[PDB]
């Protein structure tokens, strides 16, 4: 398997292989409802108007 | 390789004339010892993948 040959030369089991420090990610769904509508600033708790 | 004894027979001393005994010993006898040579051998391989 990983442990190949076995007649006759020196070969190991696992943890021989090089590892990588980069991270990959799939193509996530686009962001649109969270970044479309206008902000209204407030400064209390409730806002009232007529 | 040589051999050793070699037994000279003593003479009672009644007679003269020479008139000498000598134990009848082999004048030149030698022993050959012969040597022989063995061979240790081994083999190892390396597969083109490891």
């Amino acid at each position: 398997a990983v442990n190949q040959s076995s007649s006759v030369e020196v070969s190991s089991e696992s943890y021989e292989t090089i590892f990588s420090q980069r991270i990959i990610r799939d193509l996530q769904k686009e962001l649109v409802v969270g970044a479309l509508f206008e902000e209204l600033p407030m400064s209390s708790k409730i806002l009232t108007m007529l | 390789v040589e051999p050793d004894a070699g037994k000279a027979t003593w003479v009672a001393a009644s007679t003269y004339g020479t008139d000498t005994t000598t134990g009848e010993e082999v004048k030149g006898a030698l022993k050959e010892i012969h040597f022989s040579t063995y061979k240790l051998a081994a083999k190892s391989f390396i597969t083109d993948e490891t």
